[PDB]
Parts: structure tokens; C-alpha cells; sequence
């Protein structure tokens, strides 16, 4: 029933953040703070779509 | 002195009958109705009777869930 559609390997390519996660934690709370704006609109995105291939962006 | 005293005239008897026949044959009819009507619901179950339960609609959480994707 149907074709699955799912993005190319291409679509998924980007610059990932290869910190270990002691990292992380230790910059956690600064990074919450900086970084509000991008990741609140990612994850709206990503609790309304309901779909992985819908937030790649 | 007979059928002054103690009888009635044919034209009594003959409307009691009419209208107990009437009273019968509805009564009649309307027991094949019944029987049509029973058998029709059950077999779609579009009407009042057979109507089964079903999980109510009231009970699901529309609260996110800790993860998107449900
Ligand atoms: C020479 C005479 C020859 C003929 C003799 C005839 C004697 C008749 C006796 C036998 C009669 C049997 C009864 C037949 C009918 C009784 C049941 C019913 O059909 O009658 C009821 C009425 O019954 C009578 O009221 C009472 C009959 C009781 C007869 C008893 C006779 C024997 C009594 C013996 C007692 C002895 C004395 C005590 C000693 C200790 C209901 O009538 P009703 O619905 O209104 O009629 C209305 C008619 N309309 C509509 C046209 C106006």
C-alpha cells in the first residue's frame, strides 16, 4: 500500500559536532541559553509535523 | 320475551367483530414488521438496537508525549 519516500543521502549530509558529551554537559546550560531561537523552532517543528523528513532543515 | 330480556341484535355481534378483527389483523401486521425490522438491524446495525460498545473517544491523551512521534 503505497512507496515509502525517504530524502537521498545527499539531503542528509551537514557539519556535525563531533564533542564527546562531557563536552556537552559542560557548556549545556550556555548553549540552552545561546542557541534558544534555532532549537525551539526545530523541535515545534518536530513535535507538529509528526515526521522525521519534514525537519531537516 | 326471550331475546328482549336477555339477548342483543345481530348489528352488535357483527361491529364487535369488525373491530376485533381490525384490532387482530394490525396486531398481525405488525409482528411481521417487527420480526423484518429486528432482522434488518442486526444484520447492518444502523438503528437504535444491536448497537455494541465501543472504546470512547474521551479517554485518548492529546498531550504531547515526551516524544513527536507519538
Ligand atoms: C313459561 C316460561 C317459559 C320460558 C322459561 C324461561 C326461564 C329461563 C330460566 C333459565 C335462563 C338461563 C339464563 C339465560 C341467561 C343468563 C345469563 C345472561 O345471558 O343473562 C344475564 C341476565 O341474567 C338475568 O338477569 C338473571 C337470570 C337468572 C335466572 C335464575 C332463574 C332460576 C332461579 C331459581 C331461584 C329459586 C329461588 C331460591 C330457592 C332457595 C345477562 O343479560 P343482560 O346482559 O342483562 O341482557 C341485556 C339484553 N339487552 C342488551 C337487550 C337489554
Amino acid at each position: 500500500p503505497g512507496i515509502v519516500e525517504l530524502p537521498t543521502l545527499e539531503d542528509l549530509k551537514v557539519q556535525e559536532v563531533k564533542v564527546s558529551s562531557s563536552v556537552l554537559k559542560a557548556a549545556a546550560h550556555h548553549y540552552g541559553a545561546q542557541c534558544d531561537k534555532p532549537n525551539k523552532e526545530f523541535m515545534l517543528c518536530r513535535w507538529e509535523e509528526k515526521d522525521p523528513r519534514r525537519c531537516l532543515e | 320475551w326471550i331475546a328482549r330480556t336477555f339477548y342483543d341484535g345481530p348489528e352488535k355481534n357483527y361491529e364487535k367483530t369488525m373491530a376485533i378483527l381490525q384490532i387482530e389483523a394490525e396486531k398481525a401486521e405488525l409482528r411481521l414488521k417487527e420480526l423484518e425490522v429486528r432482522r434488518l438491524m442486526r444484520a447492518r446495525g444502523d438503528g437504535p438496537w444491536y448497537q455494541y460498545p465501543t472504546i470512547d473517544k474521551a479517554l485518548i491523551d492529546h498531550s504531547p508525549k515526551t516524544t513527536p512521534d507519538n
